[PDB]
């Protein structure tokens, strides 16, 4: 995240960090989710298709921290990596970029709700916020696009989503922004969501409700002019996020 | 050119 505050895991409940485990034991952050159900976490398939294998990776809950251990945190595996088939990627747009992980305690158990933890909330079909409305994003990406290095403590920002008519003006994306994308961005372009940040959660209130409205999928650069942040439509993918489970 | 944000977790070749 460029821009915005850290924040601490209780503000932000339903962040799934995921790692990869590489042989020699080293492990290494790969992208944020979210969790939409105890045993189900939401994230990004441009995050898993190139290393496709559930049992590379770890999920935390109720974690904070990028290398140290939250007081409630739960470490699950990953019972089912489940990519959506019709998944491509242009030069920037991502298609289809949403994936489901099933996790699985040591001991066979799903996500217990705390403090700590707790899941967000899915739209009804199709019913998102009007454009102009302001959303949160959350996750351990690149605070600038000139680090190697993520963050230690997690961060979240506030950005406002933009229209398909502007996000699709030439200066910005033109017609590589579909209808299964949301755009949103800082109108100064002093925020933004970078690498590392994608599959975790695009949040607004709903209607009364927190509530998943977009997966951070992709973008040029990070925190750029007229170049916003692009996120998977949640409410447009449902009947594959129920059929799945 | 590598112009996306969303490039974590890849192979590069
Ligand atoms: C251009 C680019 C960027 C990343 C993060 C990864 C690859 C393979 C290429």
């Amino acid at each position: 995240i460029i821009g915005g505050e850290f924040t601490t895991i209780e503000n932000q409940p339903w962040f799934a960090a995921i790692y990869r485990r590489h042989r020699g034991g080293s492990v290494t952050y790969v992208c944020g989710g979210s969790l939409i159900s105890p045993c189900w976490v939401i994230s990004a398939t441009h995050c898993f298709i190139d290393y496709p294998k559930k049992e590379d990776y770890i999920v935390y809950l109720g974690r904070s921290r990028l290398n140290s251990n939250t007081q409630g945190e739960m470490k699950f595996e990953v019972e089912n990596l489940i990519l959506h088939k019709d998944y491509s990627a242009d030069t920037l747009a991502h298609h289809n970029d949403i994936a489901l992980l099933k996790i699985r305690s040591k001991e066979g158990r799903c996500a217990q709700p705390s403090r700590t933890i707790q899941t967000i909330a899915l739209p009804s079909m199709y019913n998102d916020p009007q454009f102009g409305t302001s959303c949160e994003i959350t996750g351990f990406g690149k605070e600038q696009s000139t680090d190697y290095l993520y963050p230690e403590q997690l961060k979240m920002t506030v950005v406002k989503l933009i229209s398909h008519r502007e996000c699709q003006q030439p200066h910005y994306y033109g017609s590589e922004v579909t209808t299964k994308m949301l755009c949103a961005a800082d109108p100064q372009w002093k925020t933004d969501s970078c690498q590392g940040d994608s599959g975790g959660p695009l949040v607004c209130s709903l209607q009364g409700r927190m509530t998943l409205t977009g997966i951070v999928s992709w973008g040029r650069g990070c925190a750029l002019k007229d170049k916003p942040g692009v996120y998977t439509r949640v409410s447009h993918f449902l009947p594959w996020i129920r059929s799945h489970t | 050119q590598c112009w996306d944000r969303g490039c974590e977790n890849r192979k590069c070749n």
